[PDB]
């Protein structure tokens, strides 16, 4: 009959634990910026894993930092999903 | 860019 | 039956919290693009069809009465949940302009013994913050 | 160019953080259970975030503990998956 | 958008499956971890993994294996998979003879740690406790 | 059924 308290629920951060996030002032966070893109375009066809799962590659992928400093210069960021759904999600149909 |  | 129901009135609420400038003594900078990122998430999330709110500049105790209210709220016509917070954060915390408050404790209002209506429906939580300090420097 | 150091990992948490795991001693923990039984009819046909996601279902409704103790009785489980996966993830072809 | 399986082998699968613990650690015996190891043995053999299965660990064992593992050459390996059966409190896990975290456990396998691993999946299933609260459970 |  009964349902754990924690079950159905999603995080998706923008980096794993311990780590920075980045964030270009003229564009927007990374993180944002990929999820936003991926929505777009593939939001009402795939399921909230493989959404998420293209956005960590995007922003693996497409992004890297540059600063004078030479301590946050050319430094990389990967997102972090935490699943406890019990079913698969589309946003559609 | 800057960081959060 | 492996899917989540989606057939409901409403897709649901989409609660976005935009935190852009920061009290001074949190020592905290201003976060300059973020306004991007809040409106390129509203114009996704409402093209979804969630009914969406943005929230601007909370203080901690804004940001939690915000969340708590939203659990006490009804969401038995709702498929679903969204939560987007946009801040500064340290390991398994959140800034509002007010300092820094707990993950969990923002995410807690809405387990399932304490949100009845979104029992066995997506709670789905978007977190755009930094979780400590360490820099990845990447390879090859 | 470049990949994060930290990408492209997953971890399966038989449960959420802060929280207990439950083992029967006669019929093994109930994250293993539910995660070979899924194995055994979907392992090769399966993405493993739809897998690990049956996983969550199964541990969440078919299971429940009994204790004497009051304290424990009737409690219930949810296990927690991580993913800085970059990609869908198939165990054959 | 799938992680290429074109490999020669699927990959290793180490098993960590401690039931005995010393006294010190204060920890009981965990009945039914054996069901466990054999049952996972023959589901990731299946899967096409090269199963190996290492009982009542030690921290520094437990330290060793991975480590051991990370410095392997898996050019010719699709992924990796570690499973960890045991006592565990959060962020750490129990050898025989106390504590580990797991993010030193995990660390060896980074891309800058392991580049034969570099852009393929490492998997890591985690049966342990993470805490002390209950989940009551709901309706 | 016990607790790891």
């Amino acid at each position: 009959y009964k349902i754990p308290v924690e079950a159905d629920f999603l995080f998706a951060y923008s980096t794993v634990p311990g780590y920075y996030s980045w964030r270009s002032p003229g564009r927007g966070s990374w993180f944002v910026q990929a999820l936003c893109s991926i929505l777009e375009e593939h939001g009402k066809d795939l399921e909230i894993m493989q959404i998420l799962t293209r956005v960590n590659d995007r922003v693996a992928r497409h992004f890297e930092s540059q600063s004078d400093d030479p301590h946050f210069h050319e430094k990389k960021q990967i997102p972090c999903v935490v699943s406890m759904l019990t079913k698969e999600l589309y946003f559609s149909q | 860019v800057e960081i959060x | 039956t492996y899917q989540y129901n989606m057939n409901f009135e409403k897709l649901g609420k989409c609660i976005i919290i935009n935190n852009k400038n920061f009290d001074k003594v949190t020592g905290m900078g201003v976060r300059n693009g973020t306004d991007k990122d809040a409106e390129a998430l509203f114009k996704c999330f409402r093209s979804l069809g969630f009914d969406v709110i943005v929230y601007n500049d909370c203080s901690c105790a804004k940001m939690q009465d915000l969340l708590k209210k939203a659990s006490e709220e009804d969401h038995t016509n709702a498929a679903c949940f969204a939560c987007i917070l946009l801040s500064h954060g340290e390991e398994n915390v959140i800034y509002g302009k007010d300092g820094v408050t707990p993950i969990k404790d923002l995410t807690a209002h809405f387990r399932g013994d304490r949100c009845k209506t979104l029992l066995e429906k997506p709670k789905l939580f978007f977190i755009q913050a930094c979780r400590g300090t360490e820099l990845d420097d990447g390879i090859q």
